[PDB]
């Protein structure tokens, strides 16, 4: 299970 | 100075720092429960450039190809930073171990850095700007922005 970094 | 003048001067400082890749005022430390983190070694002021989130700039097809490959190796960490630019999805993939520090900065929803998209003549960069004064010795933190149930279930530290 991976997560991301996401620009908001 | 006018707003335009102040904006031009800021763009100039930022462009210079993106060019040089200079990453002063920071060091790596082990932070309890987080692995490595980056800590300030000098005070940063609200609005200051901190660091570029630096890595392999890629488009969506390659990003998915790499994700599917990383997902097969549990030892591989999470360093892929997605964003939208000119109606397309881009990713700064910082998975490869380098000496650049942006990739090592940990997550908080209530951190002290804010990521911005900064365009230089059509080339996008992700940069971290101090959202408040940062004390010497404190950990740099920004909001990773992944709020998905799929991620939070497996990584509850994303919730705060
Ligand atoms: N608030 C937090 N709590 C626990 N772990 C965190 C965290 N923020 C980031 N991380 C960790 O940092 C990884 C993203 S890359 C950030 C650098 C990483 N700590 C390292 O030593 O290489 C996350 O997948 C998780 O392992």
């Amino acid at each position: 299970k991976r997560h991301r970094k996401v620009l908001r | 100075k006018s707003k335009a003048e102040l904006q031009s001067e800021e763009r100039k400082r930022i462009d210079e720092l993106i060019e040089s890749g200079k990453e002063e005022g920071m060091k790596i430390d082990l932070i309890d429960g987080k692995g490595r983190g980056v800590i300030a070694t000098k005070q940063f002021s609200r609005g200051d450039f901190v660091v570029e989130y630096h890595g392999d700039l890629i488009e969506i097809t390659d990003a998915k190809k790499r994700e599917a490959l990383y997902a097969q190796d549990p030892s591989t960490g999470c360093y892929m930073y997605y964003f939208q630019y000119l109606s397309k999805t881009y990713c700064v993939d910082a998975t490869r171990e380098t000496n650049r520090l942006g990739r090592l900065i940990n997550h908080s929803k209530c951190g002290n850095c804010q990521t911005k998209l900064h365009d230089i003549d059509g080339v996008p960069h992700l940069i971290l700007i101090a959202s408040r004064d940062i004390a010497a010795g404190e950990e740099l933190l920004f909001d990773y922005g992944d709020r998905s149930k799929a991620s939070i279930e497996a990584h509850p530290w994303l919730k705060h």
